[PDB]
RNA sequence: GUGGAAGUCUGUUAGAGUUGGUGUCCUACAAUACCCUCUCGUGAUCUAUGUGUAGGGGUGAAAGGCCCAUCGAGUCCGGCA
RNA sequence: GCGAAAGCCAAGGCCUGUCGGGAGCAACCAACGUUAGGGAAUUCGGCAAGUUAGUCCCGUACCUUCGGAAGAAGGGAUGCC
RNA sequence: GGUCUUAAGGUAGCGUAGUACCUUGCCGCAUCAGUAGCGGCUUGCAUGAAUGGAUUAACCAGAGCUUCACUGUCCCAACGUUGGGCCCGGUGAACUGUACAUUCCAGUGCGGAGUCUGGAGACACCCAGGGGGAAGCGAAGACCCUAUGGA
RNA sequence: CGAGUGGCUUGCUACCUCGAUGUCGGUUCCCUCCAUCCUGCCCGUGCAGAAGCGGGCAAGGGUGAGGUUGUUCGCCUAUUAAAGGAGGUCGUGAGCUGGGUUUAGACCGUCGUGAGACAGGUCGGCUGCUAUCUACUGGGUGUGUAGGUGUCUGACAAGAACGACCGUAUAGUACGAGAGGAACUACGGUUGGUGGCCACUGGUGUACCGGUUGUUCGAGAGAGCACGUGCCGGGUAGCCACGCCACACGGGGUAAGAGCUGAACGCAUCUAAGCUCGAAACCCACUUGGAAAAGAGACACCGCCGAGGUCCCGCGUACAAGACGCGGUCGAUAGACUCGGGGUGUGCGCGUCGAGGUAACGAGACGUUAAGCCCACGAGCACUAACAGACCAA
């Protein structure tokens, strides 16, 4: 799996999946994200994040 | 009961206000207890996702408030482990409410659902619109 | 009313000191049913990692599905078996008749014992055959002790001895087992003992703490409410009633709390095998890397990082063994971050 | 709009007071203290110095409060062993 | 900055609110910070702690001795260049 | 009862009251559940007009209650920060002490014993602890009664 | 109607304490009793089943959470296998709390001429002490057994280390007209308790990195202070629970009870002698402690002029002193350095862009730059420091 967040490969066993109001899943690979995510940053605009890479 | 195929952390509590997913006219929960629990001195009843547990209803219409209903927990805001270790969590915390053969008292339930209530309340289950 | 409520703590544990020897004694052995064998083995804690196993019990809706396992990585080197004790029964227990010892050791047991350098491992043989034949003779066990020098991750050099009950068929024949085995340089190995998917008890000297309050070392409450800014946090209400006018020992109170010997019960092995494959990325935090014989216990495993452990075919298992599990992924993920 | 009244408001301005913490202290730093909290803060206000009232008497927005750590009748010595 | 406020800093004063050395420095205590999910279930009682907050714009109920209630409530804004 | 004591015989109001014994009065509101709180009733053990009655805007470190918000008050505790605590050098008290004293279980005794009796246990010394017991220490009991006591 | 037991209530008595044995309720923590509320085994039934009712053995475990009230009690709610009662100075204030009873202030009702009273109500109204002895929890130093190292034994001691519930198959079956509706057994899970552990989730993390307000060091750069982090954002190790792992069965003897053989009493009889069974209770099993067990233990090897140990040095798998454990050049024990693995989130400077502005100036954007900064972990590596050396010992 790949994290919705920041794109960098989820070791398997670990990890949290956030269930949105609507239904939408989102896979987090760690608390750093979930909580980057929280202050309602985008992953994209954060330059450590592979997806910006 | 039967295995929920999941591990719980009661996210609730006796006295907890939760949200109604279901279209009874029922908005707002209370926990009053929780089916087959007993605690120990000092604790307050925990509930959480897949348990049974009796509720009041504390906000919604005229002829459905204050009534005492049986009710099944669909969501929950503390993590839930799941046999190949992920951990789920939802936005908020939910309930159905269900009636003595355990079938929604509702005919439409709001919202996303565990897949760990299916494997105890078919009916409530096979009434959902999401299962995640 | 005063509502009921169980006790503060287990009074099974006790008295709740510091433990005499840091290498576990167990005070249980498996019965004699199999053939004749060495009934235990040792090693030293590394660390913990997950692995992925396909659900190998027979009676779970899930039997065949992937599933995540927590994993103790500890390092299994061969161990030698340098003697064979034997007992005798008497009016008052079993008490050591004598012992057979070998001529081949380890480089470095001279850091423990005053190695023999005159034995006569014959009369010895025989005071023990003739008493088998006066059938006085009491279960028999090896001296064994482990080569730290085989891991690197472990400061030490000065290995650690334990005696390891031998139980087989009949007397006789366990006897030359044992015989055998020393005889030859004693060397053996965690494969010749157990086999993945076994259930093994795990004994071990749990990580200290020192001195601890009756919260953390009994679980008593702590002060609630009010009751907590008035000068009492974490004691006890009182040390008794009135009469007796003493007070009981059976009574919650503050001390060393840690480094007590625990054997804890039905541990599976989860994986039995040698190399590097275990290792995390880093390294095992404050312990190192591991590369050799290795075994991997599901769960925890008393005691600290490159503490001595002991390994022992479980006792009273509750389920039959369901050997070598299939283990389709080991994480190397790094354990820090 | 001007004006700028008030036993008026907010306020650790200075100053005065002393509600809760039943906290800290309780052979104290202290024979009434420390901290936080809290009340008043242009008025029947607070305050220095000077001055008047004396013991069954003063003084008292009154609690039998206060009159030099002494008050339902101060203190000292005497009556008094 | 509204300020004789906070906070920071001059001038001036001080290291004399006058015993020190050592242990990652344990239990326990005093002061205190942060705690997931729940949110007064605690308790005689929400005690303690917390929440709120400055300024501007909008807007403001019952009641009323017409003074008031009222900063009612509630909503929005707020930097730098 | 349809007058009598002793002059009159409770009016407006307010009322289960900070006054109501019976009492958690009855009904309602509110809560899952409310000896609480508020409203109505009210024969008031034993309300009531300057011994002032009713009522009342504003004010209040005054008493009781409910809601939103908030939160380690709680579920149920954890980790951390500073000063102690612990070890070392220096300084250096007090409380308290009939004697003896390593005690425990029972018994007995002026009926609440480390000291009697019977048993049991018990090698000596020291460090740290939290305070079960010494009816622990502190104060010739404020309560009660007594005194041909005091004020 | 009669005979009793208990010592929880109430009353009675006035033996003990007035040079004081701190009150009620609550709390917290520990032990116990059985007259048993649930749980195990049973008997009877107005026992079809299911659900009950009554009774026997039995104290292993459990007996919880809330609304009014200071309340105990009790009333009430929803859960529950059940939400049992009682003793320990009505256990527990040199532990807490202080709402109530019961001081001084005050109000109301009643009574009284009045001071003032109330077995009436109400608001406010203080919790002292540095542990000598003893007791227990844990930690050491000595002596005895009578040189050292390593390994054991096991008299005895502790445990609840396990208690309970729900679900599935059995089975819509036995039973029953039907409604309804079991069991043995085998499984999965939950709860409460217990011990341990940190890969995972979560908390902390005044290590660390970044953002940013006020002010001071002229600006910049880089910094100090704002309580022992100014605030906000992120957070490694470690420590933790809200996280994760583990915690039987089965034998042996019994109670109540079901029976066998069997006599006194030719029969009958579970009992008198004998025997077979049979409880969550008892014993073992399992876990923990345990040579100071005065019968003061056993074994193997080393040593008595030398085995081993202490001090010393570098450190922790240990730790309040002490103790413990490891390493000491025949070396990776600690540090330095370099890698690996990690935390932050893109450094200074310079170049370009930048709303504008004559210009000065310019918040900020992009590039250089997964940069810069940082690490309580791992590896490599004898570079530095584990040197020198002292002592005790049959
Ligand atoms: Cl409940
Ligand atoms: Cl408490
Ligand atoms: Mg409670
Ligand atoms: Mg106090
Ligand atoms: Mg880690
Ligand atoms: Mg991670
Ligand atoms: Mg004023
Ligand atoms: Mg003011
Ligand atoms: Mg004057
Ligand atoms: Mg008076
Ligand atoms: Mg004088
Ligand atoms: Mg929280
Ligand atoms: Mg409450
Ligand atoms: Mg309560
Ligand atoms: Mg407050
Ligand atoms: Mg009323
Ligand atoms: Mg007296
Ligand atoms: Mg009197
Ligand atoms: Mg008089
Ligand atoms: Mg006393
Ligand atoms: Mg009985
Ligand atoms: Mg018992
Ligand atoms: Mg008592
Ligand atoms: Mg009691
Ligand atoms: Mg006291
Ligand atoms: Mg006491
Ligand atoms: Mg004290
Ligand atoms: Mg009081
Ligand atoms: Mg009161
Ligand atoms: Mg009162
Ligand atoms: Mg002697
Ligand atoms: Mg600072
Ligand atoms: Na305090
Ligand atoms: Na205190
Ligand atoms: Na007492
Ligand atoms: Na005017
Ligand atoms: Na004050
Ligand atoms: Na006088
Ligand atoms: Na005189
Ligand atoms: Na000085
Ligand atoms: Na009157
Ligand atoms: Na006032
Ligand atoms: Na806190
Ligand atoms: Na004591
Ligand atoms: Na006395
Ligand atoms: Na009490
Ligand atoms: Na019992
Ligand atoms: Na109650
Ligand atoms: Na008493
Ligand atoms: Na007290
Ligand atoms: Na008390
Ligand atoms: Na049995
Ligand atoms: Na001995």
């Amino acid at each position: 799996r790949e994290c919705d967040y920041c794109g960098t490969d989820i070791e398997p066993g670990t990890g949290t999946m956030f269930v949105h109001k609507d239904g939408a899943t989102t896979h987090f690979c760690s608390s750093k994200c979930e909580n980057n995510a929280d202050l309602g940053r985008e992953a994209r605009n954060l330059e450590w994040t592979d997806t910006a890479r | 009961m039967e295995a929920l195929g999941a591990d719980v952390t009661q996210g609730l509590e006796k006295g907890s206000l939760i949200t109604c997913a279901d279209n009874t006219g029922a908005r707002e929960l209370k926990v009053i207890s929780v089916h087959g629990y007993s605690g120990t001195k000092n604790r307050h009843p925990k509930a959480g996702l897949g348990d049974k547990i009796t509720v009041s209803v504390t906000k919604g219409t005229p002829e459905m408030r204050r009534q005492v209903l049986e009710a099944v927990v669909v969501r929950q805001r503390k993590p839930i482990r799941r046999p190949d270790g992920t951990r789920v969590k939802f936005e908020d915390n939910a309930a159905v409410i269900v009636d003595e053969n355990e079938d929604p008292r509702g005919t439409e339930l709001k919202g996303p659902i565990a897949r760990e209530v299916a494997q105890r309340f078919g009916s409530v289950a096979s009434a959902a619109t999401m299962i995640v | 009313p005063q509502p009921s409520r169980p006790r503060k703590g287990s009074l099974g544990f006790g008295p709740r000191k510091r433990s005499t020897s840091e290498t576990p004694r167990f005070n249980s052995w498996p019965s004699d049913d199999g053939q004749p064998g060495v009934q235990g083995f040792a090693g030293y804690k590394a660390g913990m990692t997950h692995v992925v196993l396909v659900n190998d019990e027979p009676n779970s809706p899930r039997e065949g599905m992937e599933e995540t396992v927590p994993v103790t990585v500890i390092e299994t080197p061969p161990m030698r078996a340098v003697a064979l004790r034997a007992y005798e029964d008497t009016p008052y227990g079993q008490r050591p008749l004598t012992e057979v010892w070998t001529d081949e050791f380890h480089s470095e047991l001279d850091r423990t014992l005053d190695v023999p350098e005159d034995h006569d491992p014959d009369a010895a043989e025989e005071q023990i055959r003739d008493a088998h034949e006066a059938g006085d003779l009491g279960d028999l066990r090896l001296i064994t002790h482990t080569v730290p020098d085989a891991v690197p991750s472990v400061p030490k050099k000065k290995p650690d001895v334990m005696e390891t009950r031998v139980g087989g068929g009949s007397v006789s024949d366990r006897l030359d087992h044992a015989l055998d085995i020393v005889e030859d340089g004693g060397e053996h190995a965690m494969n010749d003992i157990f086999r993945a998917g076994e259930y093994a008890d795990v004994a071990g000297v749990t990580k200290g703490k020192g001195t601890q309050g009756p919260v953390k070392r009994w679980g008593v409450q702590k002060r609630k409410g009010k009751h907590a800014r008035q000068g009492w946090r974490r004691r006890i209400g009182n040390l008794g009633p009135w009469n007796p006018s003493r007070v009981r020992s059976t009574v919650p109170q503050q001390g060393q709390t840690g480094y007590h010997q625990r054997t804890e019960l039905n541990k599976r092995l989860i994986d039995i095998g040698e190399g590097d494959e275990p290792t995390v990325d880093g390294g095992f935090v404050n312990y190192g890397e591991v590369d050799g014989p290795y075994t991997l216990v599901k769960g925890s495993v008393p005691g600290p990082d490159k503490r001595l452990v002991r390994f022992r075919p479980a006792v009273r298992p509750n389920d039959q063994p369901r050997l070598d599990p299939e283990v389709r992924y080991v994480s190397n993920e790094s354990n820090q971050g």
